[PDB]
């Protein structure tokens, strides 16, 4: 087992098609659990300004009773079985996955059939949820990582629907009635734009009598959302008493498509990751982590690779006292720069192997299988077999990544979030000859 | 006439370099202005919003 044995020794994902334009698809194997939800193509991206929050909103209605499921009823099957049963709805995705036994797959999915399909929407229900939205509207206010990321979000997707945050604003929480959220769930919840996912030890057959026999009612055989606009913006929420100051600078990157991906992870493996509570310190292969350990300018940083249907942002956050954002802004920048002009082989080749770590890592536990499996059959459409992955990554080496960090950092109008003490933050015109090398 | 000429021979090349001048200048003063307004945008766009607790 030579590593690429082992690649092409991994199960296949089968996948099906309902007559109702259900991607029902499973990927077998032996453990006796599993991993069953569906995933659907819901979530900010597709809400407009007045809908904005109600993705968030059914979301949390959905586990709080069905129609058939009245009320904790649901709930108590759940638990009665050992299930664990979990939600998420990003910008462009909304997911409910069910943890499950291997023998409770029938039953399991037959929950979904109720969650999706058969839910309440009920009214006192509503209200009572309302408050609970306003109060974690407040929590996440606390959150100085999301807060800025969202800020970021607001400030380079500016007059688009990518602009909206998943929750929305307050206003829209208090004003959305039960109307807008059966209208939502009626419109958006449509059969072609969910995928049934299932990892673990399911037998694809099995998985589509399912189907068959629980989501065979749903919608038959419209929100396509509109090509969002990059602008070049920041904003700055200066707030001196908070204690750190998180700032998040981001580019137009690629989409779920256009295989720069691939290269351009690399790039950011490249970058790498660091925070206080690390190991090596001042010798990991990343110059910024280097650095950074050498004269603490920061408590942590991060490369994000956040891509969308048609656009995406690709850039780094991090978190550092009030003292320190020049400073940090400025390496970060000449770590760019460096890997634009001159990436050289051997990091290349750190990077492909820190990438390839992260994938094959990530793929393990039946949650994040199904998760994938859910996630690539609405973004690229099909289920990306690790082998071709490896091949990808393969065929990256210095002069590629250097064409596409090129193509995505060099001479570009980046998006700025600072939320803290950013006084030190350098104003956006010294940021943007950042973005560009006089002796280059 | 010739008095003049004797008092500044650099009369008429004064006026040609006076010319080149004139042109250079209305050449550069625009767009010199115009990498002033450009670099200076960036700040005459703000839009500072108060939001106290
Ligand atoms: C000429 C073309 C450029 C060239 O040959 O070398 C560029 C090269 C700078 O390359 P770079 O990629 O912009 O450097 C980025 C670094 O991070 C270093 O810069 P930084 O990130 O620390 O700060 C950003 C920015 C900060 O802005 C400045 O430093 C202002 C530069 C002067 C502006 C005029 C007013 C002040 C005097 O730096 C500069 O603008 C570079 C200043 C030095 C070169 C220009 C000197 C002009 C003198 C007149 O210049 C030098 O290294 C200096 C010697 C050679 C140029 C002068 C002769
Ligand atoms: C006279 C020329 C210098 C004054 C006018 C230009 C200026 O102040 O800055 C622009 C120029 C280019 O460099 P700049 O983008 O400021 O910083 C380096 C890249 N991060 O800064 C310069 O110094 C440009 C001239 C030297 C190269
Ligand atoms: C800012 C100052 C410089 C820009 C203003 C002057 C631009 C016009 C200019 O240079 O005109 C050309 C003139 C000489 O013209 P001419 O004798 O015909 O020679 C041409 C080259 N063989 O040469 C000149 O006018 C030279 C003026 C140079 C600036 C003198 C003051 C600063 C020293």
């Amino acid at each position: 087992a030579t590593y690429a044995q082992a690649l092409q020794s991994v199960p296949e994902t089968q996948v099906s098609q309902l007559d109702n334009g259900l991607r029902v698809a499973s990927e077998q194997s032996s453990q006796p659990t599993c991993t069953v939800g569906v995933w659907i193509d819901a979530g900010s991206r597709y809400e407009n300004e007045k809908n904005n929050g109600a993705g968030y909103f059914v979301e949390h209605l959905a586990f709080k009773g069905t129609k058939n499921r009245p009320g904790s009823a649901l709930e108590k099957e759940v638990e009665s079985m050992g299930a664990h049963l979990n939600a998420y709805s990003t910008r462009e995705h909304t997911a409910y996955y069910i943890k499950a036994l291997s023998k409770d797959l029938p039953k399991a999915v037959e929950l979904l059939a109720d969650i999706v399909q058969n839910c309440s929407l009920e009214d006192s229900q509503i209200e009572k949820e309302r408050d609970v939205i306003l109060q974690e509207l407040q929590e996440n206010d606390s959150s100085m990582r999301d807060v800025v990321f969202d800020y970021l979000h607001a400030t380079a997707f500016q007059g688009t629907p990518l602009a909206q945050s998943v929750e929305g604003p307050s206003e829209n929480v208090r004003k959305l009635s039960r109307a807008d959220l059966t209208e939502y769930v009626s419109q958006h919840y449509k059969a072609p734009r969910m995928v049934l996912a299932a990892a673990g030890g399911v037998e694809h057959r099995q998985l589509l009598d399912l189907a068959q026999k629980h989501f065979s009612s749903l919608s038959g055989t419209v929100p396509a959302f509109t090509p969002c606009r990059f602008t070049g913006s920041e904003i700055r929420h200066r707030d001196d008493a908070l204690p750190l100051a998180h700032v998040a600078i981001a580019v137009e990157g690629p989409g779920w498509a256009n295989p720069d991906n691939v290269p351009l992870q690399v790039a950011n493996a490249i970058i790498g990751h660091y925070d206080s509570t690390y190991g090596g310190g001042t010798h990991m292969s990343s110059t910024l982590a280097s650095v950074a350990a050498t004269r603490k300018l920061c408590q942590s940083f991060q490369t994000f690779n956040i891509c969308y249907a048609e656009t995406g942002l690709l850039g780094a956050h991090f978190v550092c006292d009030n003292m320190s954002i020049d400073d940090m802004m400025f390496f970060l920048q000449g770590q760019w720069m460096r890997l634009c002009t001159s990436a050289t082989e051997s990091e290349v080749v750190r990077g492909k192997n820190i990438l390839r770590n992260a994938l094959v890592s990530h793929l393990d536990g039946t949650t994040p299988v199904c998760e994938d499996i859910g996630r690539s059959l609405l973004t690229y459409g099909r289920r990306i077999p690790l082998a071709e992955w490896e091949s990808r990554i393969a065929e990256v080496d210095a002069s590629v990544v250097r064409e596409v960090c090129s193509k995505y950092f060099y001479d570009q109008c980046p998006a700025v979030a600072g939320l803290g003490p950013i006084e030190q933050l350098p104003d956006y015109n010294r940021i943007r000859s950042g973005m560009f090398w006089l002796r280059f | 006439t010739f008095l003049r000429w004797a008092s500044e021979p650099e009369h008429d090349h004064r006026k040609r370099m006076g010319l080149k001048m004139l042109m250079m200048m209305g050449l550069l003063l625009p767009l010199v202005y115009a990498m002033k307004r450009h670099k200076w945008s960036v700040l005459k766009s703000r839009k500072l919003a108060y939001r106290p607790p």
